[PDB]
């Protein structure tokens, strides 16, 4: 019900929902983003995509990591940037036409 | 692929010319697991690799058997 | 003739009875264990038997970065790293459980101290725990280290660019603009150096209290 | 502030003879230099512990017995014994 | 003293904390009445969108004396049962775990160094 | 000595090892090739047969035997 | 008296499997000795947990003060810990997912330990 946009995408956080999408994307065999993205091949982990989408749209930030010696800040790309966009990108349908209830309707 | 093959099979009678000198501790039990960490590892394994595995148990022996009463 | 910081009392209005009393004890227990003459920045391993344990010993080793402390309350940190993880243990010179002090490495530093090594890389904290000691001349000056260590990315414990802590053991050349140092510099009170009312001289205190210290013997 | 307090049930670890000194458990209200008031606690437990010592007072000059210097409590670890090893 | 919403290090080897994730683990719950949590008190963190319990096994505030204090506020992450989720710890532990009142011998095992 | 005893003995106690599946073991059973004993596996052979033979073995050409006629005669001939 | 030999005989007599004891030198700061042993069942591990502190404090112990039994909450994995001894009692794949023999016997060469690395934190550019 997130995935569609009908309830607001910060109370899941965007990155328990962008996993969703490679899942679903994947399993539905929509293989549409890695031409969108220009990634090298498919794949199922949002670290990765993720990283990619974020090179592709020279986004990143300076974010705050806890190492063992004490806070570092370390310019990081964007994972949330990148969530947000694969999102927007899906819900705009340039990433293909999808039926989320899969098997339960047929059923 | 060992550092020798001939100190490989040394260790392994040593450890266990050792495993019938214990006392308090299921004899049988240590047969059986060492039996196993050679066989799983020894099989398969590349010079880095193995050199490590049986500095290891080199180390281990020279310790009272890992302070294994 | 080096005397233990802890000797020297504070000024104030408590009577210099409560000092003397605390001298006496202070020297027993030196008899019973040596307390090595150490400086911050020196590296020290103290030996200490475990509470937790049934008398086993522990054994830390680390440079000390601060001392402090007045009287048989007296103590002093030490800092190191161990498995990329640094740790700072506070102990007490007088504390009944520690077996042994040792001086491993005895120097100065520029700084009396050294807590913004905690902002430093961590090479400069970084110390063998299975060193062995180094030698010392005890008829001659100890060596004072310059070393002048390079910090990490800006934000840090605190600011140490500013006048008032006189940090003389970082490169603030290469971690500050010379803007942020000019900024820095409207913190200072120049005044606080040259005013005559606010300095506590210690010689003659320390000169009595150093033959108190040698006629005990 | 300026007021009068009382602290309950301060245990004695030592007394000095020479100085006259009293070593009390944790804090007094009071600045330094304060003059205090000091009796036997009051508290239900310690109700007849006043049993052992000196009930009128204790007298230097009847001089049954010269105590010593420093009177200690057999939990304290005194100065000048050796380290503590919970062997 | 680590509160609610305070950001932690699990220093473990299980997979809950050690795959790198753009975001650290926060925590929402201290199980005390007092709200602050010291060396040897659980708390329960929201790590990747999971509800899960850990114990504090190092802090930056100081303690009292003779204790070490951390550079980094380290938590270990212990099941629901109790048992601890990952099987080895590397970074050094504070030796007053075992004396503090409640259950850490299964941590303190899993543990090879302590400071 | 048995010269017999010493065969069924190394014999009985080759049997015994379900390790080795016994599914041939005549008195010339090939350790290596007919049991497929890696060097580690024909050694604990020798160490578990040391022990029924009050040991004394050395390795040293232990590891050459390859077959209970050989054996036998390792030890009969050291004992 | 209660010591390592009564305790391995008392484990021994309740039939326990696998126990293992391996001394720890005196340079770390845990214990004397290190017992782990498996058990059948939840039902048995908790019979056997019951029956060492029952002994214990039969056995002398009076001024030895008094030690806790944890794990209880957990179904598989208990742990006793005596002043100077500490006794693991666990299910067999409890036991070999944690590997604590292995751990103590090899104190810094473990398999699992050695996967665990060092790192550092430099920007991305
Ligand atoms: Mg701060």
């Amino acid at each position: 019900l997130a995935l569609c946009g009908t309830v607001l995408d910060h109370l899941v956080g965007e990155e328990t929902m962008a996993d969703y999408l490679l899942y679903t994307l994947n399993r539905h065999g929509l293989f549409g983003y890695v031409q969108h993205y220009a990634l090298a091949s498919a794949c199922d982990q949002i670290e990765w995509v993720l990283k990619n989408v974020a090179i592709k749209l020279r986004k990143t930030r300076k974010v705050k990591v806890l190492t063992g010696t004490g806070n570092v800040n370390v310019i990081q790309p964007d994972y949330a940037m990148a969530a947000r966009d694969f999102l927007r990108t899906f819900r705009s349908g340039l990433l293909g036409q999808v039926m989320l209830d899969r098997d339960i309707i047929p059923a | 692929a060992p550092w020798s093959r001939e100190a490989v099979l040394c260790l392994y009678r040593a450890l266990l010319r050792q495993g019938r000198e214990l006392r308090y501790t299921d004899r049988d039990f240590y047969f059986a697991s060492i039996r196993r960490e050679f066989r799983k590892n020894q099989k398969l394994e590349n010079l880095e690799a193995r050199e490590k595995q049986l500095e290891k148990g080199l180390v281990f022996l020279h310790s009272k058997l890992g302070g294994l009463i | 003739r080096f005397l233990s910081p802890e000797f020297i009392p504070p000024r104030g209005r408590t009577n210099p009875l409560k000092f003397k009393i605390e001298r006496k004890d202070m020297l027993d227990r030196r008899k019973v264990l040596p307390i090595p003459e150490f400086y911050v920045g020196s590296i020290l391993r103290v030996t200490t038997a475990d509470p937790y344990a049934s008398g086993k010993t522990s054994q830390f080793l680390g440079i000390c970065i601060k001392r402090s402390g007045n009287g048989l309350g007296a103590t002093f940190t030490l800092r190191n790293t161990i498995e990329g993880q640094g740790v700072e243990i506070c102990f007490e010179l007088y504390n009944p459980r520690i077996q042994e002090i040792q001086v491993v490495k005895l120097e100065k530093r520029l700084d009396d101290n050294l807590l913004y090594l905690r902002d430093a890389l961590p090479e400069y904290s970084t110390f063998d725990v299975n060193m062995k000691p180094v030698p010392q001349e005890a008829c001659q000056e100890v060596p004072v280290n310059k070393l002048k260590v390079k910090m990490k990315p800006k934000p840090w414990s605190k600011r140490w660019e500013r006048p008032n802590f006189n940090i003389k053991g970082i490169r603030f050349d290469l971690a500050l603009t010379e803007e942020q140092m000019k900024e820095a510099q409207k913190w200072n009170k120049p005044w606080i150096e040259f005013d005559m009312m606010r300095e506590y001289d210690t010689s003659k205190i320390e000169a009595a209290l150093w033959e108190e210290i040698e006629a005990s013997k | 502030g300026n007021q009068n307090r009382t602290v309950y049930g301060l245990k004695v670890w030592r007394v000095n003879t020479k100085h006259n000194i009293i070593y009390v458990n944790g804090s007094v209200p009071g600045h330094k230099n304060c003059l205090v008031k000091i009796k036997d606690s009051t508290l239900p437990a310690y109700k007849d512990s006043c049993k052992n010592l000196p009930f009128p007072t204790y007298f230097p000059d009847g001089d049954e017995e010269e105590l010593p210097e420093d009177l200690f409590d057999e939990s304290v670890w005194q100065p000048s014994e050796p380290s503590i090893t919970f062997a | 003293a680590v509160q609610k919403m305070t950001r932690v290090r699990v220093v473990d080897n299980s997979a809950l904390g050690s795959t790198p994730y753009h975001r650290p683990p926060r925590c929402i719950h201290v199980y005390n009445k007092s709200g602050v949590g010291k060396v040897g008190d659980q708390i329960l963190l929201a790590i990747r969108g999971q509800k899960k319990k850990a114990l504090i096994v190092g802090h930056r505030m100081p303690g009292s004396r003779m204790t070490p204090k951390f550079d980094s506020n380290n938590v270990v992450l212990i099941e629901d049962n109790g048992n601890p989720v990952g099987t080895r710890i590397k970074i050094p532990i504070p030796t007053s775990l075992r004396r503090r009142e409640g259950e850490y011998s299964k941590v303190l095992a899993i543990a090879q160094n302590f400071v | 000595l048995t010269l017999d005893g010493i065969k069924d003995r190394v014999l009985y106690v080759l049997k015994l090892y379900d390790k080795i599946d016994p599914e041939k073991l005549s008195v010339n059973s090939h350790f290596m090739k007919d049991l497929g004993l890696d060097s580690l596996d024909q050694v604990e052979i020798i160490m578990a047969m040391e022990d029924e033979f009050g040991f004394e073995i050395p390795d040293i050409d232990a590891e050459k035997l390859m077959c209970p006629q050989e054996i036998v005669d390792y030890i009969a001939d050291k004992k | 008296k209660f010591d390592i030999d009564m305790l391995v005989s008392l484990l021994r007599q309740e039939n326990a499997r696998d126990i293992c004891v391996i001394q720890v030198p005196p340079e770390m700061r845990y214990t004397d000795y290190f017992v782990i042993g498996s058990g059948t069942s939840t039902r048995h591990l908790h019979a056997m947990v019951h029956y060492l502190v029952k002994m214990y404090k039969h056995l002398k112990c009076r001024s030895d003060p008094y030690v806790k039994i944890e794990g209880k909450d957990a179904d598989d994995w208990l742990c006793v810990d005596f002043g100077s001894m500490v006794i693991h009692l666990m299910l067999p794949e409890t036991r070999e997912t944690y590997e604590l023999e292995k751990l103590w016997t090899l104190r810094s060469f473990d398999d699992q330990l050695a996967q665990i690395a060092a790192e550092t934190l430099p920007e991305d550019f």
